[PDB]
């Protein structure tokens, strides 16, 4: 779960380049955050793990 | 692997849709050569009234 | 001092930077996701060649 | 049809290729004056953050070079040679006031 | 017949003009894998220079 957690933050931050909303920039692999954040373990299994 | 296999799947949907809309057009092609028999206009359209 | 100086050589140089490991996890999550999203589109496809 | 679906023939296969070539950290931007977005792997502050860093192979020779141990801070660099030139500095002068008294 | 083919064309459209520029990203020099560090110092290499 904590190895889950930490890829997908450092994942979504690759995908982030905390560039401006450019509302037009390619990302790579035409992956948005969302779909990082779908491969998160189940809600309770995150907040168990932070715990 | 996994996206190998996501490929192949891929390319035949893409070849199915080719395929199937080629299929689809020879509805529509009108045998000019009178000589083939086999090929019952579908279409009034394409009817020899 | 030059058993020492010696001994942490080697520590420096063992250094255990996984970073080839931690990347290839990086690669197969965004890849993984890739793969989900072009999954989509397949399928998206496929209702297209029934119709 | 025909045209637009040979455009999409092996798509995830190129697109793979193409990722599988990328270095990672590249994406990795961070922005110093608000403006410009640099990779970490370019800032300073990490060119002997990783043994795997591109330019960590000249600056292990640099410190080792003005005797500056790996495992201090990158910002010390500059600092510690400028205290090197004060030390020639004052290594010339007692050479010449000694010379001088001989 | 024909709205029906025309929308299965611009969603393979779409679907091309989006991995083309997908591909152009992924091509760009500064991404690509440990280029050999550069000899020549930088010009944005401000460290360095110092």
């Amino acid at each position: 779960g904590l190895q889950q957690c930490m890829l997908v933050s450092e994942c979504s931050r690759l995908l982030t380049a905390d560039s401006v909303p450019p509302s037009d920039s390619t990302s790579i692999l035409g992956l948005d955050k969302q779909d990082l954040l779908d491969l998160l373990p189940p809600n309770m299994l995150v907040l168990w793990v932070r715990d | 692997h996994l996206l190998r296999v996501t490929n192949k799947k891929l390319n035949h949907e893409l070849q199915s849709i080719v395929n199937g809309v080629q299929t689809l057009m020879s509805f529509f092609s009108t045998p000019e050569t009178a000589c083939e028999l086999s090929s019952q206009p579908i279409f009034l359209s394409q009817l020899l009234l | 001092q030059e058993q020492i100086q010696t001994a942490e050589r080697e520590i420096v140089g063992q250094d255990l930077n996984c970073e080839r490991a931690q990347d290839l996890c990086r690669r197969s999550l965004l890849l993984r996701a890739f793969n989900k999203k072009r999954e989509e589109e397949c399928e998206a496809l496929c209702q297209s060649n029934k119709k | 049809i025909i045209q637009e679906s040979q455009r999409l023939q092996d798509s995830i296969q190129k697109e793979v290729k193409h990722f599988s070539a990328i270095c990672l950290p590249a994406l990795l931007k961070v922005s110093t004056d608000g403006f410009n977005l640099l990779p970490s792997r370019e800032l300073s502050i990490n060119r002997m953050s990783n043994t795997h860093a591109p330019y960590y192979g000249i600056f292990k020779g640099i410190y080792e070079s003005v005797r500056l141990p790996l495992y201090k801070a990158p910002e010390s660099v500059l600092s510690h040679v400028a205290d090197m030139k004060k030390q020639l500095f004052f290594l010339r002068s007692q050479l010449s006031s000694r010379s001088e008294a001989i | 017949v024909y709205r029906e083919l025309g929308s299965i064309v611009q969603e393979l459209k779409e679907s091309g003009d989006k991995l083309e520029e997908r591909l152009t990203m992924l091509s760009d020099v500064n991404l690509l894998s440990a280029s050999k560090p550069r000899s020549n110092i930088d010009s944005k290499d401000l460290t360095s220079h110092r």
